């Protein structure tokens, strides 16, 4: 069985390359965020362009959604995240500590943190309701690209160019695991899988790791696509056949089959590097968006 | 200024030649690439010799040592951002400056390197690598945005941020005022003057010796007998932000010369394409120059080596 994406929509609108893309929880809406110091909204099922939000004094390197669809965090290059308010578009809190670009951002499931990841080598939790930082982790010798929380919020799992993943208890900022293979190439992305599991993550050497972190043991290799720059999203697709999914330095977007480890599709139609995917909580739809020389957001739907 | 040999990045499908300096055994140059990668050419065949992993962002700027058994290179944004490395025999990792994006050796007896950390000058040891000194006053400060520390021919003092240090007493003599955001200005070859973007100033005085309005936001460097200077302008734009820097050569297409004596315009030359590095040989009879042949510059980045004969 192979999903047979195609193109639905193209989304314009940002003046500069498109950083992240992220569906809401509750399916209706797709939010992004941009080089542009933009956040733009748009119709998760139509394309459709809803709303602008701007507050950032410079570029915009990820934004995430809380657990009700109703915050949104940004994190920017002017050294700072941002919560916002999704109906109103106003600025709750300004989230100041990070001394250089912030990269990574997510809520937890609770919605009472954010976790942020900077070029500074720390990982900060913030309060979201105060807006001040909880802790401040010394979490890795260089730059971090991914943060995230698992699904009970317990953990926190952090991917760095300095070629480690680590694995935090959330309440006492102990690091619980390094993960490393035969080599370190900088980590440029990692996740959480689903049930909480494994972890999801790529490597500047053009391939993706499905660690059981647990174990410390690395279960499935995914390759084929072009993967030595850029620090590029990835995800789960659970909503249909179990796929890996994530952009490419090719223009594509790449699926695989999660179990079999095989390409499944290559989505063609970005000009530019795929920076970004993500896909649909209860459909099988999935978002990319590409870099300077492209500037759009791609729609796609699939049958499985 | 006859072209003479021309040359790309030997084995990569677009050349990211960034940065060059003339080797000790002549006929080999040697350049950074946009990979942290230094490499050695043959500038006459265009024959890649050697390839060394120095930096894991691009190569910003090097030098060798005048003997021929050091070099140092500066890298973009990876840490160490700058580097030391021995060229006898086998090349590697002499001393690392974590933090110093700029770094230059002293100039008579070439014992020591001089970092520059934005606004702050450090001073290190060859030897040890100790920081032997740091020099920064924020009462004198100009805050140049791409401030460049560097020692005068006897090493007996030092230019930053636009202002005059006497090493020995690691003190402040002299701060010269601010008419421009970047540029913080060298030391003349000559030892008796400094010129500070379009000012040069006279050290027996402080007097303006010379408006020279060509000299916007150039570097510059003299051929080995202090009698011609080259310079070529930054390609700027401030309000431009972390993305369109990365779009942008270092220089724009053309670089000058001038009488080093009075700063009267020699030869204007441009090579329509824009920037990256230019250097001369010891005997100043070669000009290599990084010139980017990419159709939306530094974008789609594509830089050849070509070599002049210095008529």
């Amino acid at each position: 069985v192979k999903p047979n994406y195609a193109l639905k929509f193209t989304l314009a609108g940002h003046t500069k390359a498109v950083s992240s893309v992220k569906f809401s929880p509750n399916g209706e809406w797709l939010a992004s965020s941009s080089a542009d110091k933009l956040i733009k909204i748009w119709g998760a099922y139509d394309g459709k362009f809803e709303k602008t939000i701007s507050g950032h004094k410079l570029g915009i390197s990820d934004v995430a959604w809380s657990s009700d669809s109703n915050l949104l965090v940004s994190a920017s290059d002017d050294k700072t995240l941002k919560i916002w308010d999704v109906s109103s578009g106003k600025c709750l809190k300004t989230l100041k500590g990070h001394s250089n670009y912030v990269f990574c951002c997510n809520f937890n499931p609770q919605s009472n943190l954010i976790v942020s990841g900077s070029f500074d080598e720390s990982v900060r939790i913030w309060d979201v309701k105060t807006g001040k930082c909880l802790k401040t982790l010394p979490a890795h010798s260089d730059p971090v690209s991914a943060v995230h929380f698992n699904r009970d919020g317990s953990l926190i799992v952090s991917s760095s160019y300095d070629g480690l993943c680590r694995i935090w208890d959330t309440a006492s900022g102990q690091c619980l695991k390094t993960l490393i293979d035969d080599d370190n190439p900088p980590v440029s992305f990692v996740k959480f899988s689903p049930n909480g599991k494994y972890i999801l993550a790529a490597t500047l050497d053009n391939t993706l790791k499905l660690w059981d972190y647990s174990k410390g043991k690395c279960l499935k290799t995914y390759t084929g696509h072009k993967n030595e720059k850029y620090c590029i999203f990835a995800n789960f697709s659970v909503t249909g056949g179990k796929w890996i999914v994530s952009g490419s330095e090719d223009n594509l977007v790449y699926i695989w089959n999660l179990q079999t480890k095989e390409i499944v599709q290559k989505l063609q139609g970005h000009t530019d590097v795929v920076i970004s995917t993500a896909c649909h909580p209860t459909e099988n739809i999935i978002a990319s968006a590409a870099l300077e020389n492209d500037k759009t957001i791609k729609l796609w739907k699939s049958d499985c | 200024f006859r072209p003479i040999s021309v040359f790309r990045e030997a084995n990569e499908d677009e050349s990211g030649f960034t940065c060059c300096a003339f080797s000790a055994r002549e006929r080999f140059l040697m350049l950074g690439t946009c990979t942290g990668q230094l490499k050695l050419y043959n500038v006459f065949s265009g024959q890649e010799e050697a390839s060394y992993n120095c930096h894991n962002s691009a190569i910003t700027h090097l030098e060798p040592s005048r003997d021929g058994s050091l070099l140092l290179t500066s890298a973009t944004w990876s840490q160490p951002l700058s580097a030391l490395w021995g060229m006898k025999s086998v090349f590697d990792m002499k001393h690392s400056f974590t933090e110093d994006h700029y770094v230059e050796f002293s100039k008579h007896s070439q014992d020591r390197v001089i970092g520059t950390k934005g606004d702050i000058a450090h001073i290190y040891d060859i030897q040890t690598g100790n920081k032997l000194l740091t020099l920064f006053n924020p009462d004198l400060a100009n805050n140049y945005k791409r401030n460049c520390a560097t020692f005068n021919p006897t090493d007996d003092l030092v230019l930053n941020d636009g202002v005059l240090w006497d090493v020995r007493s690691a003190q402040a003599i002299h701060k010269f005022d601010k008419f421009n955001m970047n540029i913080s200005g060298v030391f003349h070859p000559n030892g008796l003057e400094v010129i500070i973007n379009t000012e040069i100033w006279d050290l027996r005085t402080f007097h303006l010796l010379h408006t020279v309005p060509a000299l916007d936001q150039c570097r510059v460097v003299f051929n080995h007998t202090g009698t011609v200077m080259y310079g070529a302008m930054l390609q700027a734009d401030d309000e431009d932000d972390l993305m369109e820097e990365r779009m942008k050569s270092p220089f724009g297409s053309s670089f000058r010369t001038f009488n080093a004596t009075d700063y009267k315009p020699i030869a204007t030359i441009d090579v329509k394409r824009n920037i990256f590095d230019l250097c001369t040989d010891t005997k100043d009879c070669y000009l290599a120059v990084i010139e980017n042949q990419g159709s939306m510059d530094a974008l789609n980045m594509d830089t050849v080596c070509r070599l002049y004969e210095v008529g």
